[PDB]
RNA sequence: AUCAGAGUGGCGCAGCGGAAGCGUGGUGGGCCCAUAACCCACAGGUCCCAGGAUCGAAACCUGGCUCUGAUACCA
RNA sequence: AUGUAAA
RNA sequence: GGGCGGAAGACAUUGUCAGGUGGGGAGUUUGGCUGGGGCGGCCAAUCUGUUAAAAGAUAACGCAGGUGUCCUAAGAUGAGCUCAACGAGAACAGAAAUCUCGUGUGGAACAAAAGGGUAAAAGCUCGUUUGAUUCUGAUUUCCAGUACGAAUACGAACCGUGAAAGCGUGGCCUAUCGAUCCUUUAGAUCUUCGGAGUUUGAAGCUAGAGGUGUCAGAAAAGUUACCACAGGGAUUACUGGCUUGUGGCAGCCAAGCGUUCAUAGCGACGUUGCUUUUUGAUCCUUCGAUGUCGGCUCUUCCUAUCAUUGCGAAGCAGAAUUCACCAAGUGUUGGAUUGUUCACCCACCAAUAGGGAACGUGAGCUGGGUUUAGACCGUCGUGAGACAGGUUAGUUUUACCCU
RNA sequence: CCGACUUUGUGAAAUGA
RNA sequence: GUGAUUUCUGCCCAGUGCUCUGAAUGUCAAAGUGAAGAAAUUCAACCAAGCGCGGGUAAACGGCGGGAGUAACUAUGACUC
RNA sequence: GUAAGCAGAACUGGCGAUGCGGGAUGAACCGGAAGCCGGGUUACGGUGCCCAACUGCGCGCUAACCUAGAACCCACAAAGG
RNA sequence: UCGUUCGUCUGACUUGGGUAUAGGGGCGAAAGACUAAUCGAACCAUCUAGUAGCUGGUUCCCUCCGAAGUUUCCCUCAGGA
RNA sequence: UUGAAACACGGACCAAGGAGUCUGACAUGCGUGCGAGUCGACGGGUUCUGAAACCUGGGAUGCGCAAGGAAGCUGACGAGC
């Protein structure tokens, strides 16, 4: 899978409403901050006594996962993003077929 | 700790940590060696 | 499990000293002025045998 | 201890005790579903009527 | 009985599709009175068989053939 | 390293 | 001299938090389907063909295969062309390099299994591209007419391509995938933090991603022969029942053997049966219990006849032996080794045939084996322990009822 | 087992800021 | 742990364990320290034991291989690969 | 699957849930489904005795010194003479 | 328990009384042995009418209507929707 | 239970006792009363067999009379076939 570094897709910012040129990168998960509700609430059920209160999961198949591109328009720099097939090995920008 | 099984035998090494809590500190306690003495560790 | 016999023996109940016909510690004389600063005379009575 | 099983025994009987019903025929039926395009004009004519 | 493994130079072994070698053994010179040892060269292969895909196979899946280890309990 | 049984 | 005498000395120790170790100990778990269970497999999500009985649906641990991917092109569109293979030709050039003409219904190609589909294309080459876009509804397959996955037809937009009609909402069609809670991202110059504001932080609304393959989605290792409980004949191990592959017995045909001669005695290649002392297959009966190997003891029954009686045939001279008939009246032993059934030797004998009776027979015995708890060895296991491996020691209850 | 704080005061030097 | 006396206790420290050693420029908490900010906070440097790194140890748990050829009858194989 | 009173499917009916007549006996085979009675007639099946109903009227075949043979399912018999 | 027969009998000997150890505790020349006929965790009371998708039972008459063993989902297959 | 007279379990006999109840929430149906209302259910007053009965409050207690939104908020302009 290689994916274009430019893309000309539809655009749904109030101020562009139409297709214009966008950016393309990938999609990262940001950083857990600790001050969540789910994460306060968890390390309030952690503390004291009673171990692991809740699940933890192993049981692992999936080998892949699916890319999310961050598109953004060169217009009014705003994302949209999308979800792409789930895919081994991914490349943006890579050396065209022959 | 040794007791139990089909033969009469250990089933784990016999030398335990030193501070293996009381109940499992049996055997070879904090033991720096084993085996016969020869030469120098003997002297 | 059930606790060993050597945990059993800090209890003391069945594993205390057997010490009904021991003759008293053996030891020196409390230190005094006397063997500090020269010498005390003594005499030996008995050379006893100390069960144990 | 075999435990799946599967027939079709009795359900022809099962299905023809209350009868194979069919829906009632109206008159005026329904237009949910048809073309949008078709369904505004249809509404507009009926606005304007005299 | 099923299933894992392994079939490559004479022998024991490596080989990750561009694709064949390591030790030892063979052959011809040299050194020696003469053999070994040592020195210089030279030649080796139905890659177990039949397929099939593949830029392209000894290697990748399928079938066939032969050697080896395994698990086969409660009654 | 070693040295025809063939006298 | 207002120091009981020494040693250490603001380190030890104590108290509170922090990290590490911790089967010493606590609690708990240790899927399902399954021709018993276990081990194996996956028939649990899921596609093609077939089974499937010409509508649709349709099972099995049925059959032959497939799936967790891959692709900025292998998506979109326009134009031009035609493929596999074969024939005939051209220096090196041959079976096979490149070129040329003819034939060419697809015998090729289309990412992958299978099936279907496609020829101025759906294949090949070239151009231009991003409809693999936005919004929310509807319908189809599944189906409870729920969700997901996937697909289809419009509506409202913005674009690609092409002169244009048109075509385009990913892959020619049928598989290629994922709830709540949580986290994380994008979107509004959005809503709230409840005394009012500014202003970080947090909390929401809409739409994605991080995954649950046991695939409508718990966070999870063993062993028990020291064992327990609720149940199960929905389910194994023994008799009984169905079957008869396998075991045993028997026929038919007759190529050959039988020094010549198919059939005295045999009988290949083929084929038809019977039997129910084997085992296999099954799971109908019994799990609020039908005492589970063998021997000993005793009786009875069958014939598929070993000997004994009467016969028929012969490759029957005699002696012996073999095949067959009528025949179950009578008989079929003593021992070495083994728990053995079985076996195999020794010996006698007229002969030492073959079987059934809940694999006859434990309120008849016995208890050698197997089959609890003790213990040893070997292999396995980290261990508890396992062994369809060997070994040794290990309780055998009741009749007086009816027949 | 290990660290900080507490118990925990006194004063001297060497590298440190 | 083994089990009188007698004779004898071979090879293996790679694994599991036990243990020894700390140069320091691996990782590893709370506390303490520095910076940014209006503060909450965040970030960086540092961070003891442990682990990793390096030694020892089998009368610690335990383990202690294959395949071809080869002697002038044959067999076999002291010998060789 | 060699097969099975075996395992799994398709359509219909039955039993399960249902007595009654027949098949001697039987859950599902044949007839037929039902309040308590009188009279008549039938279905399946029968008419020598058991046992209600002919030892009825006809025509052939069979002679078994093997238990001749004699009831849809159904309680077998084959190749071959 | 009884009969006969056996093991030991100056010793790690037999035995009375006193005293110590108490339940995940004791004590064990080790058999998971013993701890008042109770031991792979005593006994007594309470929590407690513990829970059971599992077995057993579930009390008068007549009259009328009258099934299902099939679909989908479920650590679901003796259960439930 | 597919199938029981069963070589499936329970039942020697008799008497007495012996098992879908009470409560809370909700729902459909039915009955009663009132009706855009309706409840007097915590209290108060009164009541001489009555712990009963009878009176009183409510101008906002519950439910209903209005809904959509996460929220800030907004909140049914009068129906034809
Ligand atoms: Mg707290
Ligand atoms: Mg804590
Ligand atoms: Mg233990
Ligand atoms: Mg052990
Ligand atoms: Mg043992
Ligand atoms: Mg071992
Ligand atoms: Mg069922
Ligand atoms: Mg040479
Ligand atoms: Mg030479
Ligand atoms: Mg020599
Ligand atoms: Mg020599
Ligand atoms: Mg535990
Ligand atoms: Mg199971
Ligand atoms: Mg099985
Ligand atoms: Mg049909
Ligand atoms: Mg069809
Ligand atoms: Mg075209
Ligand atoms: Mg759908
Ligand atoms: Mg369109
Ligand atoms: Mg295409
Ligand atoms: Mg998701
Ligand atoms: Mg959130
Ligand atoms: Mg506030
Ligand atoms: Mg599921
Ligand atoms: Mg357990
Ligand atoms: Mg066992
Ligand atoms: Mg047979
Ligand atoms: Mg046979
Ligand atoms: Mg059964
Ligand atoms: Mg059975
Ligand atoms: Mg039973
Ligand atoms: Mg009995
Ligand atoms: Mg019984
Ligand atoms: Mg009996
Ligand atoms: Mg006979
Ligand atoms: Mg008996
Ligand atoms: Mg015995
Ligand atoms: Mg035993
Ligand atoms: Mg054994
Ligand atoms: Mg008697
Ligand atoms: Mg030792
Ligand atoms: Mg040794
Ligand atoms: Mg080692
Ligand atoms: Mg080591
Ligand atoms: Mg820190
Ligand atoms: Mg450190
Ligand atoms: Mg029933
Ligand atoms: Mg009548
Ligand atoms: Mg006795
Ligand atoms: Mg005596
Ligand atoms: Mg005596
Ligand atoms: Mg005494
Ligand atoms: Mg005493
Ligand atoms: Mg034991
Ligand atoms: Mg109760
Ligand atoms: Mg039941
Ligand atoms: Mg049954
Ligand atoms: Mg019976
Ligand atoms: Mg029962
Ligand atoms: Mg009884
Ligand atoms: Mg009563
Ligand atoms: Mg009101
Ligand atoms: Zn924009």
């Amino acid at each position: 899978v290689n994916v274009p570094k430019t893309k000309k897709t539809y655009c749904k910012n109030k101020e562009c409403k139409k297709h214009t040129l966008h950016k393309v990168t990938q999609y990262k998960k940001g950083k857990d901050s600790l001050s969540a509700q789910g994460k306060r609430r968890y390390d309030r059920k952690q503390s004291g006594y009673g171990g692991q209160t809740k699940p933890v999961f192993h049981k692992k198949a999936k080998t892949t996962k699916k890319i999310v591109l961050k598109l953004q328009c060169q217009s009014c720099k705003h994302y949209s993003q999308r979800a792409i097939k789930r895919c081994k090995h991914f490349e943006i920008g890579g050396d065209k077929k022959g | 700790p040794h007791g139990g099984g089909n033969h009469q035998h250990i089933g784990h090494a016999s030398t335990v940590r030193r501070d293996a809590p009381p109940g499992q500190k049996v055997g070879l306690i904090a033991a720096r060696r084993t085996g016969r003495l020869r030469g120098q560790a003997a002297a | 499990g059930r606790v060993i016999r050597a945990q059993r023996k800090g209890a003391g109940s069945v594993f205390k000293s057997h010490t009904h016909h021991r003759k008293g510690p053996a030891r020196f004389r409390s230190l005094d002025f006397g063997e500090r600063n020269g010498y005390l005379k003594g005499v030996v009575t008995d050379v006893i045998h100390d069960p144990g | 201890a075999k435990s799946k099983n599967h027939t079709a025994h009795n359900q022809s009987y099962k299905a023809h005790r209350n009868g194979i019903k069919k829906p009632k025929r109206q008159r005026q039926a329904s237009t949910k579903g048809m073309d949008p395009k078709f369904l505004r004009n249809l509404r507009y004519s009926r606005k304007h009527n005299v």
